[PDB]
């Protein structure tokens, strides 16, 4: 479980676990997929997706996903998590808003990114309906058996931790986690690489001028631009994308019947819809003479049909046709 | 340029669990510290327990255990035991250079009571041969380690001429003292029935010699 | 902490402490000041600003803030209390809702006010984002030791407690809170002004009929709009506040770089904003000639530019210039 710099972290900019990187208001279902730095899912070892490990410390946190909130404008919907990522059904929003609760604190992170649902249709709704036409969306999967892309996550570079730097009686103690690579040296001369169990410090004393470091590359990361570079090479770690953005027939729009009158080779229409809907019409002569215009507001709307027909498409409702002699 | 502070005194008893804390002057106390808790038991004995805050001395039961607690490092004894009553230090290090703690004293219920063991020398002879005399009651293993020691030449109370050191640990750590009472060869063979009273918990035990 | 008349408690105008009175969507960084009539902060004695004391009954609750809750529009974000007064960063609403939870009851208060949050800056977002140039905002601080300006705060008036106007098994009969001075009469002839220990009532019947007061000026108050006047004296206390408007620089807008390109004399510019973004330019002749125009829409706009130069200022962006000989 990676941790970035999350902008404005409640406060400010922190450092959180679930730093949001990567947002993508790009489908049209209701749906954002997210980057937590965080990798939630199985524990450390092996079990139940639905858990829940961030980084505290230096350390994971692998426990019960128990309070998770995306949000946005509103709270969102959860879809589903894998990996360092999640699945996500938001209202539109100027920003995104996510967090979780561990239980002693609240510990959520916060990003701007511009956010619409425009579902595919001549409607312009805000928000899915439980009827209407299905038609062809991009929308993404609830699923992780998924290698239709994979990112790069190679390794960490070091991280800080000052909490390392202790103090024996006179000098500044360096620790090590668990005989992890520790990079070490201070302004002062003395240990100048650092690759080592607990080393102290002969030379200088104020842990505010030395190298609390932790190569600790047992385990890659997502190469969030909220990472330093392990400078030393392009690790391995090819990994996959879950939530592909897939072909999904959303369950989608549908705008309330016109109302047909007839005039003399002129279709007076009043008109009457839920949503700005996208009109639109071809005067099928080799003159097209077309018409678009989103309509919202009801309105009594006239069209010049000729001798061989027009036709009509009253938003994704299908398109009618005319024979007006 | 920094100040280490600790409890001055604290007591418990056998099978309990206590705490000690070493809180800083400067701030609170981190890993960077390295707290380290060493021991002082009587006779000037001194072990190391604790180092880098959590690190146990090899050969330190484990019934002791360092952390830091709050902004301090803390040494929790779990299941204290008899053996443990003696003074903790904590030193913690600052960049360059180490500043110890005051001590705490520790107090752990156990070693039942033992009585004093009493017993008054003559003058040898060939002190006799100097023109001196120097009565020697000498009082060990006794615990409490407090005593009440009265001299008390022909039937009266000697008020002067006694010297009794202080209580002094020995290795059981139980205690011991003497205390002398200086005449003159002379003075000696004035008076004929010397006594070392010593009160101890509450009883008394008399050791008198017959010249 | 003074306890009035919130106007939409949830049902309706009930007495909430919480009474929300002078909110102050005035500066710019998503921030709200706002007065509880509540005093949270330390407890009634000494400890602790993170601890909760409103009014039940005529008397305090010092406890824990667990569950404070301000919003509007959507959930906001606490920023900082101190005394009165809260600070918490909310997005824009045409309301705003205040609320914690007691722990047997919600207990919340929601009021009337116009919001909004346009960042300082010639774009027009409606949020702060993670990036951007800095530049002089409007915001108040996190902090408590304050002095910048103070309000009056003295006495309260009475308060009623008709749980003092107990029945003296026939008479009504008041009682005190703790020597406190109950101001006491009846629509019958009996005790006229009540300076007292608790009194009977020997003329009047009816709890009904009678002054159940408080006069309990120990504690002077907000000088609320929904106070009732001690009407003795202008009485001392008067009281800073903390959240003073400060000049901080927020973390601030910037919106995407213009595509710039060449004409004879003229820019035209391919432009595709983030947000509501302020154009304007001035010709630099003594003839300004200047533009404004508010861009959301993208958009190729052009600009007759002359021999001498113009200036050009995509948003707070810093401002261009160009040679057009």
């Amino acid at each position: 479980p990676y941790i970035a710099d999350c902008p404005n972290c409640g406060h400010s900019r922190c450092d959180s676990p679930i730093a949001i990187e990567e947002v993508r208001g790009d489908a049209h279902a209701g749906v954002i997929r997210i980057q937590t730095s965080a990798m939630f899912g199985l524990k450390t070892d092996g079990v139940d997706l639905a858990y829940m490990s961030f980084m505290n410390g230096k350390t994971q946190k692998s426990i019960k996903i128990d309070n998770l909130h995306v949000r946005t404008s509103a709270p969102c919907s959860l879809v589903s998590h894998h990996g360092y990522y999640i699945l996500a059904q938001c209202p539109p929003g100027d920003t995104v808003t996510v967090g979780f609760h561990d239980g002693p604190n609240r510990h959520t992170c916060t990003v701007a990114h511009k956010v619409e649902f425009r579902p595919v249709g001549r409607e312009k709704y805000r928000h899915p309906p439980e009827h209407g036409v299905e038609l062809p969306c991009n929308r993404y999967t609830h699923k992780r058996a998924d290698q239709g892309h994979y990112v790069e996550m190679h390794q960490p570079g070091l991280v800080a931790d000052h909490s390392l730097l202790s103090i024996h009686s006179a000098k500044v103690k360096i620790t090590v986690p668990s005989g992890a690579q520790v990079k070490y040296y201070c302004k002062c001369p003395d240990v100048r690489e650092g690759i080592t169990s607990s080393d102290h410090t002969t030379t200088c004393t104020d842990v505010k001028q030395c190298r609390a470091y932790l190569i600790d590359n047992k385990k890659w990361v997502y190469n969030s631009g909220r990472l330093p570079r392990g400078e030393g090479d392009t690790f391995k770690g090819k990994l996959h994308v879950p939530f592909v953005p897939v072909k999904a027939k959303c369950i989608a729009t549908l705008a309330p019947e016109p109302l047909v009158e007839h005039k003399h080779r002129t279709l007076i229409l009043h008109l009457h819809p839920d949503h700005p809907t996208l009109l639109t019409t071809r005067s099928l002569g080799s003159d097209a003479n077309p018409t678009r215009q989103w309509i919202e507001r009801p309105t009594t709307v006239n069209f010049t049909v000729t001798g061989e027909g027009l036709e009509y498409t009253w938003g994704n409702h299908p398109p009618k046709r005319v024979w007006a002699q | 340029q920094a100040v280490v502070t600790q409890e001055s005194a604290l007591t418990t008893s056998p099978g309990e669990t206590v705490t000690l804390t070493c809180r800083s002057n400067i701030g609170a106390v981190t890993s960077s510290n390295c707290a380290n808790w060493v021991q002082e038991k009587p006779d000037h004995f001194f072990t190391g327990l604790i180092g880098d805050t959590n690190n146990r001395r090899s050969g330190v039961p484990a019934r002791f255990s360092g952390s830091l607690i709050g902004d301090k490092a803390a040494l929790t004894i779990t299941g204290a035991q008899t053996e443990d009553e003696a003074i903790y230090f904590c030193a913690l290090w600052y960049n360059n250079l180490w500043v110890f703690g005051g001590g705490t004293k520790l107090t752990v219920l156990g070693q039942p009571k033992s009585s004093p063991s009493v017993t008054l020398f003559p003058p040898s002879s060939e002190e006799l041969e100097t023109n001196k005399a120097t009565l020697v009651c000498t009082i060990t293993d006794f615990y409490p380690g407090v005593v009440t020691v009265d001299w008390k030449v022909d039937g009266t109370p000697v008020t002067q001429g006694m010297e009794t050191t202080q209580p002094s640990k020995q290795s059981n750590n139980k205690y011991m003292a003497s205390s002398y009472l200086t005449l003159t060869a002379r003075a000696w063979e004035r008076h004929s029935s010397y006594s070392c009273q010593v009160t101890h918990e509450g009883h008394t035990v008399e050791k008198s010699l017959s010249r």
